[PDB]
RNA sequence: GCCCGGAUCCGGGCACCA
RNA sequence: CCGCAGCCUGGCGUUGUCCCUCGGGCGUUUAUGCGUAGAGUAGGUGGGAGGGGUCGAACCUGUCCUUUCGGGGGCAGGGGACCCGAAAGUGAAACACCACCCAUGGACGCUCGAGGGACUAACCUCUCGAAAGAGAGGAACAACGUCAGGUGGGCGGUUCGGCUGGGGCGGCACUCCCGCGAAAAGAUAACACGGGAGCCCAAAGGUCGGCUCAGGCGGUACAGAACGCCGCCGUAGAGCGCAAGGGCAAAAGCCGGCCUGACGUGACCCUUCCAAGUACGGGGUCACGACGCGAAAGCGGGGCCUAGCGAACGCUCGUGCCCCCA
RNA sequence: UACGGGGGCUAAAUCCUGGCCACUGGUGGUUGGUUAAAUCCGGGUUCAACCGGGCGAAGCCCCACCGAAGGCCGGGGGU
RNA sequence: CCCGAACGGAAACAUCUUAGUAGGGGGAGGAAAAGAAAUCAAUUGAGAUCCCCUGAGUAGGGGCGACCGAAAGGGGGACAGC
């Protein structure tokens, strides 16, 4: 599905309609010295089995789909509920 | 970044014979950039900056300007090196060395806004690696002090390299002059970026001279 | 998510606790 | 599904003395450069039309090194003194001198490694010796300790779904949607019957205007059942993304104009889930703030309606602040 | 002390023991890719944690050989 | 004072719990062990160790599941120091 590169919505630290500029999501990196992986590697020293529950079994083959719309004029984020769907084609 | 008295000291081995030799004509001190890590791509290299020079060398550079028929009398006063009119500089179409001369070996080719959007087809791929940018001038009456700004003002731009040898001085002002020539081009470059980490030499020679050392 | 090679995709070896 | 031994390999320790080589760096040292247009080797940024000139130049004649043998770079003598342009070409010119860069090779002092060789005194093996000690061979490797990667049913702990005209094999009646079963309120079972979903669309969404569809008949060159034009009829026999059912004609269909309400925050209600507890999901009605389209009333938090979806903990992003200690 | 110690398969003698190295397994090799800890370099932190880069063994990817190694020994069309 | 399980529970089970338990080895005494701050807490205070009632299923650990779990302080018993 085609999406516009720019669209115009409610900014609401603005207070009106403006210009936004769209963009998909990506995450960042994992970053060691988060508190639940500082408990994982305290829970990895010794001897033991495989101490975590790890999936196998998948089922769904799409992702749901979120757009990321910045202010042109404040920077101010809006992130929208997702969808799913293959593949967002972000050309304008 | 370098010291209030280092200038001073950058001076005196420009003037001294230590630094120097003393040929049939007068010195002329410039400046050669010596840095580390940059690159062209991050977008911090964009020097196109001028300096307002307060002390004025003796020998004055090749300094272009194209005046206008309000101020045809005005302009002559500074004596510049050559001067073409606008009435008649479209005639160089065709010419192309005669374009390319006279706009290299000069250090600026200041042409009035009105004339502003033919000053980018003509010049413009004639000089498009070298590059010279042409600087508005006011519509007023007076341009001697427009020009005295542009007599030794330096025109400074990089494309691929983080090196510009530019003009900075002369033999012939006192030893702590340069600390009021260099002071406008130190204070241009500070209040622009900061970049004083990828600094590792700083070399003021004169024109027939050797590598020196400025304390750092 | 990587590196790397090959025409955004493909291949090889390693990264990856809802 | 996982673990753990054993084995293989690398780092650190026990572990020491002499070299040589190579690769990195630090402060130095230096001499070497042809996409095309052209006096011809423009590799680039500048001062710089002056620079060299008894403050000894352009020029013939050879020894010599080199190259895309293109051509430039250095040799003293014969010459007792001359050439580049401010002039002609180049998206970027002056062998006019001087600087840095890209880029070749070598050398000084220091550091780091990496490799190779030798040696014997650690260590090991054997012999003699009651022991003390002596001799021979290997040798900074092996061996051992510790850490890291690989391999590893050798050994240990475990898991090996459900429904079901017995179980198994099969199927999925295991989540969701339509018709019928279903007996004219509501609820209602079958390994009952007929089938579908796990998405697609920046328009197939919002609004405003104009128009009328399938099919048939009469008249027209190519023209034919089926091209365009002029008329008559036509309750829908069409179309509305996709199953089935329902709905729709100055439209909910077809064609256009302008748009992004597929909007930020916060509630209530229906269904899933009858009366009678109940997570998600889906839908409906609004308040505040701001928009779009319309002359306007107004319509619009997606698709004409009923399917297209997922807890805790963990990670991550958005958004304004709160906290970190005897 | 190889005319040996250890480990497999077959099963006296007679006549014989065919073709196949694609897969798995074993052995060897390597232009090359990937490759842990440690060490080295850059950033960051008045120090660290933390981010990168380089170097990177065995193994794996890749190549060759082996059937008295496990084993396997079809179909279609035409004359 | 060292070495050191499984059954069971988690409605399966491997981290976990069971539990430093059961058990094994070494060493005493009429009691052992501990014991005179490189301690606590917080506007500059207390004052060696041990035991009881509390603080308290609190802080906190955990397939953040089943579950596990202090100390300071307060009230007492004895209250030495070399």
């Amino acid at each position: 599905m085609k999406v516009p590169k720019v669209i115009k919505t409610y900014c609401p630290k603005c207070k009106t309609h403006t210009e936004h500029s769209v963009s998909l999501y990506k995450g960042g990196k994992r970053r060691s010295l988060a508190e639940g992986q500082r408990r994982y590697e305290r829970k990895n020293v010794g001897y033991g089995s495989k101490r975590k529950p790890e999936q196998k079994r998948f089922a769904k083959t799409t992702k749901k789909q979120t757009l990321v719309l910045k202010c042109q004029k404040c920077s101010y984020t809006i992130v929208k509920e997702g969808m799913r769907l293959k593949k967002l084609e972000l050309v304008e | 970044l370098a010291d209030k008295e280092s200038l001073i000291e950058a001076l005196k081995l420009a003037l001294s014979t230590e630094y120097n030799v003393k040929r049939n004509f007068t010195q002329s001190v410039e400046i050669i950039l010596t840095f580390k890590g940059i690159d062209m791509k991050k977008g911090d290299l964009k020097l196109r900056e001028i300096v307002p020079l307060p002390k004025q060398p003796s020998k004055a550079k090749r300094v272009l300007v194209v005046p206008s028929f309000e101020q045809l009398e005005y302009a002559k006063k500074a004596s510049p090196n050559v001067v073409i009119t606008r009435e008649e500089l479209q005639k160089l179409q065709g010419q192309k060395r005669p374009v390319k001369k006279l706009a290299r070996q000069n250090e600026w080719f200041l042409i009035n806004q009105e004339s502003m959007a033919l000053a980018g087809r003509i010049l413009g791929p004639a000089l498009g690696p070298r590059g010279k940018f042409p600087t508005p001038l006011p519509n007023t009456a007076d341009i001697s002090e427009y020009i005295n700004r542009f007599k030794r003002s330096v025109l400074v731009k990089t494309k691929d390299q983080p090196q510009v040898q530019v003009f900075i001085g002369t033999e012939d002002m006192k030893p702590e002059d340069l600390a009021e020539n260099a002071i406008a081009v130190l204070n241009a470059i500070e209040n622009k970026a900061k970049v004083e980490t990828n600094l590792r030499n700083i070399y003021v020679k004169t024109t027939m001279g050797k590598a020196v050392k400025v304390k750092r």
